[PDB]
RNA sequence: AGGUUCGUGGUAGGAGAGCGUUCUAAGGGCGGUGAAGUCAGACCGGAAGGACUGGUGGAGCGCUUAGAAGUGAGAAUGCCG
RNA sequence: UACUCGGGAGUCAGACUGCGAGUGAUAAGAUCCGUAGUCGAAAGGGAAACAGCCCAGACCACCAGUUAAGGUCCCCAAAUA
RNA sequence: CCGAUAGUGAACCAGUACCGUGAGGGAAAGGUGAAAAGCACCCCGGAAGGGGAGUGAAACAGUUCCUGAAACCGUGUGCCUACAAGUAGUUAGAGCCCGUUAAUGGGUGAUAGCGUGCCUUUUGUAGAAUGAACCGGCGAGUUACGAUUUGUUGCAAGGUUAA
């Protein structure tokens, strides 16, 4: 009958930029995912890119609670015969802040094309200062 | 040793993407005008570097 | 001729099994599942 | 404006000959013919003729410029298949197939 | 008499190959494999005609939820005070109204809040 | 300006000389059908109802009674030899919208 | 004919009402200004199904009420092409 | 509803779960009874997926509402109560 | 009663071809047109085969010749497609392209939700249990005479004939 869905490319997207210090990962992450899916407008449409572009600074002082920066494990495989790799989270927020915000944001978008395109428009940094000043963002509370 | 399944006509048709054939090198003759191979002799007018063959 | 019409009731329409199991008589034709009263002329005697 | 030839019943198997009817369609007919001449397959004489025959009752029967045709389309279909047999090993045989194809080929100007 | 079968078979056949249009290769062609592709898809249009509303309805509350936010409320407390006031728009309308007439939409936000 | 109005079971959002399809209504093609269930009109001024704005009611005219385009109903049940086919067609009246009062 | 109430998942299985095919009889029709068959369409009926329009085809075929059956196929490591 | 008389049947491989017993080792998705349920022959919602557990019985249509079990940070509808 | 997979095995040079040492077993295969008027002549080609011209109502009836379905093989083109994990659909849905038995119309579909073929046999099968390469034709509760029960009709303390 009548009801509204967005056109790809009508809803007018934001930049925003969000200071990670002293935040846990997953408050943070659960967060930006809402933003990033375009949740907070009344105009989403589930089939349509309707959110907006993330820059986070400061990640190397997200916060982890309990013992998680020596108890908590991420894992890779190659695929090859005995090809399993382990690293903590604590020496990823030492060396590769931006990796470990990239995979906390990336376990809670949709897992298909559009959750694809939707994890490109994070950007992530360890220090205080990011790279699009032209893109005039916006400063954003959680 | 056995096809498990029959194959499809989309897949047959993808595997005949490159059982073509190319197109001969050949150039006109300066003698006659007709066209021939390069370095072969002219079988329309037995020449080949300007001289009779 | 072209007219005629028995008296209701005394003229009834035969029942086809084996046609199609929209009638309800479709595959095993009424008779169950692998017995002797399944199987062609099977079946005991009287008593 | 059109002319076509035809030859049916070729006892060649349609796929040998569509491999080569391919790298002739939409080309001016003299360069048509001589890819056909340096191609060495064995489907090419017969296409060749069947080329030969269109232009020349194109130009015959309809009076058109025999230096400006291009080939228009040209194709394979099938024909009536020879069944055949081959004898195996353990007294068993095995069939063959002899296929025929028609060729047609169809010029025009510019 | 004899009766010899034609002309039917092919027709009721054919009835099925045609409502098979569109479909992946022998889906499209071949009866045996059309029919069974004509039988799921009845089948599933008759479960999606189930699905559709709860699907609309989801999306709706969603749409009021995120316009509700921005006015200081959630959708419960929204929902709770809107039936507190004796007032009964739908989803459907009221997210119409989100996305469309959005000052109407703070005019009733605006009503619940007063009957909480 | 425009109404929210309650017909057939459910609500709709109607403006003048706007063309509806609701569900059948007695009455024939030409006559004058007056809806009083508003519960909102909006416009300049909003008119919230308590779940009714009072007194307020919206006039139309009646175009066609039709039925809808025919859908096919199926359901079988795999391994149990069962089938079922049905054919359905639903009844609309189509109106258009006259005056909101 | 109209109401009121209670119902309407379903295998083996019981009961009912129908669709379509070939032939016969009577009535009444169509058809070289184009029959049957075949092809294509966005039409109609609650289902099985039924029309209408155009192409091909080139000589026979519907409808009504009855009657009689070699009476409807997707599967049988089915038979033939 | 029950019963009596008459026409037509199919069924005689059952499964799991709770409770009460035997056998077994106070094992078994074991085996054999009693008692109730569901599946068989039951789709829908929840247990990730998952005949037999929990909720609940599909005449058809709707882009309407309220609830059950289960839930309300993100995937994913609803409390960062 | 059949109408060319039917009816004889055999509508056609059929107990033939073919198989077997032999006794023996045992096929496939109908249709130009009313009338041969069965395409003089020209052109490409060794021919076959075509393109004209001519005959005919028709040659898209041209000596396996009425009609001419499907599988299967091709040529052309409107829409989509080279970051994607697909029982192939269905529901939602832009964009592009059309214009109907005219009606809340047709083709294709980026992206999003949901979704383990059909049959048989089973307590239980998406099943790694069975069967089917695909398309077409053919292919399974009948008849005779008795018994019993229900319905219908005629006559009724009677009813009914067999040869
Ligand atoms: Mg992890
Ligand atoms: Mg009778
Ligand atoms: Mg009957
Ligand atoms: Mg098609
Ligand atoms: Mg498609
Ligand atoms: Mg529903
Ligand atoms: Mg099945
Ligand atoms: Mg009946
Ligand atoms: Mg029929
Ligand atoms: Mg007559
Ligand atoms: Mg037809
Ligand atoms: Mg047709
Ligand atoms: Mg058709
Ligand atoms: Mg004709
Ligand atoms: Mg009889
Ligand atoms: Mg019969
Ligand atoms: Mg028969
Ligand atoms: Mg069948
Ligand atoms: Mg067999
Ligand atoms: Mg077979
Ligand atoms: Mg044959
Ligand atoms: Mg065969
Ligand atoms: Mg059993
Ligand atoms: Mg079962
Ligand atoms: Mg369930
Ligand atoms: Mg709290
Ligand atoms: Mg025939
Ligand atoms: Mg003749
Ligand atoms: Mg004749
Ligand atoms: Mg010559
Ligand atoms: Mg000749
Ligand atoms: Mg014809
Ligand atoms: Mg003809
Ligand atoms: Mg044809
Ligand atoms: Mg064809
Ligand atoms: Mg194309
Ligand atoms: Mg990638
Ligand atoms: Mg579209
Ligand atoms: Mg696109
Ligand atoms: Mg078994
Ligand atoms: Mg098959
Ligand atoms: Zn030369």
């Amino acid at each position: 009958r009548t009801t509204y869905m967005a056109k790809p490319g009508e809803v007018e997207r934001k930049w925003y930029v969000i200071d990670a210090t002293g935040v846990s990962l997953g408050r943070l992450s659960s967060e930006v995912a809402s933003i990033l899916r375009g949740k907070n407008k009344p105009q989403f449409t589930p089939h349509i890119d309707t959110g907006d572009f993330v820059i986070i600074i400061n990640a190397g002082k997200i916060g982890l609670t309990g013992k998680k920066a020596t108890d908590k494990i991420y894992y890779r495989h190659s695929q090859y015969p005995g090809g399993l790799k382990s690293r903590t989270a604590g020496e990823m927020r030492t060396n590769n802040p931006e990796k470990l915000l990239e995979l906390s944001i990336k376990g809670m978008l949709p897992k298909n094309s559009l959750g694809r395109q939707l994890f490109k428009k994070l950007h992530v940094y360890g220090g205080s200062e990011h790279e699009h000043a032209a893109q005039k963002p916006e400063v954003y509370e959680l | 040793a056995v096809p498990f399944r029959r194959t499809s006509k989309a897949k047959k048709r993808k595997r005949r993407t490159h059982v073509k054939l190319q197109l001969p090198g050949m150039n006109e003759c300066s003698n006659c005008g007709e066209y021939r191979l390069s370095h072969h002799v002219c079988p329309e007018c037995g020449q080949y570097d300007g001289k009779d063959v | 001729l072209h007219e005629l019409k028995p008296s209701e009731g005394s003229r009834k329409e035969r029942n086809r099994v084996g046609r199609g199991t929209g009638s309800g008589n479709g595959k095993t034709s009424g008779r169950g599942h692998k017995g002797q009263k399944a199987r062609s002329g099977g079946g005991v005697r009287l008593g | 404006t059109s002319a076509k030839a035809v030859a049916k019943t070729v006892r060649i198997a349609p796929r040998k000959a569509r491999i080569v009817i391919d790298l002739i369609r939409g080309k001016q007919v003299g360069e048509a013919i001589a890819i056909l001449k340096y191609t060495p397959r064995s489907a090419s004489p017969i296409i060749e003729k069947v080329l030969k025959s269109a232009i020349a009752n194109a130009e015959h029967n309809y009076d058109l410029d025999i230096n400006n045709l291009v080939v228009e389309e040209a194709f394979v279909d099938e024909g009536p298949t020879l069944k055949r047999f081959r004898p195996r090993a353990q007294g068993r045989a095995s069939a063959i197939n002899k296929r025929t194809s028609h060729i047609t080929v169809v010029v025009s100007e510019v | 008499p004899r009766v010899k079968g034609g002309t039917v078979t092919r027709k009721r056949r054919k009835k099925i190959v045609k409502l098979a249009k569109g479909y992946y290769g022998s889906k499209h062609l071949l009866f045996k494999v059309a029919n069974q592709a004509v039988m799921k898809s009845y089948q599933y249009a008759y479960r999606d005609r189930r699905q559709k509303k709860r699907d609309f309805r989801r999306l709706w509350i969603a749409r009021i939820n995120a316009a509700a936010r921005m006015q200081d409320l959630s959708y419960s407390k929204l929902m709770h005070g809107l039936k507190l006031a004796g007032i009964d728009i739908n989803r459907k309308m009221l997210a119409d109204l989100a996305v469309n007439d959005i000052a109407s939409f703070n005019t009733l936000a605006d009503s619940a809040k007063k009957a909480l | 300006m425009y109404a929210i109005i309650e017909t057939g079971g459910k609500q709709i959002k109607v403006e003048a000389g706007q063309e509806i399809y609701v569900e059948k209504l007695a009455g024939e093609v030409g006559d004058v059908v007056t809806f009083d269930k508003v519960l909102f009109v909006g416009g300049d001024s909003a008119k919230v109802g308590v779940p009714f704005v009072d007194g307020a009611t919206v006039t139309a005219k009646v175009e066609k009674q039709g039925r809808a385009k025919k859908l096919t109903v199926y359901k079988y049940k795999p391994k149990k030899n069962y089938h079922k086919k049905q054919g359905h067609r639903q009844p609309y009246t189509k109106l258009t919208i006259d005056a909101i009062n």
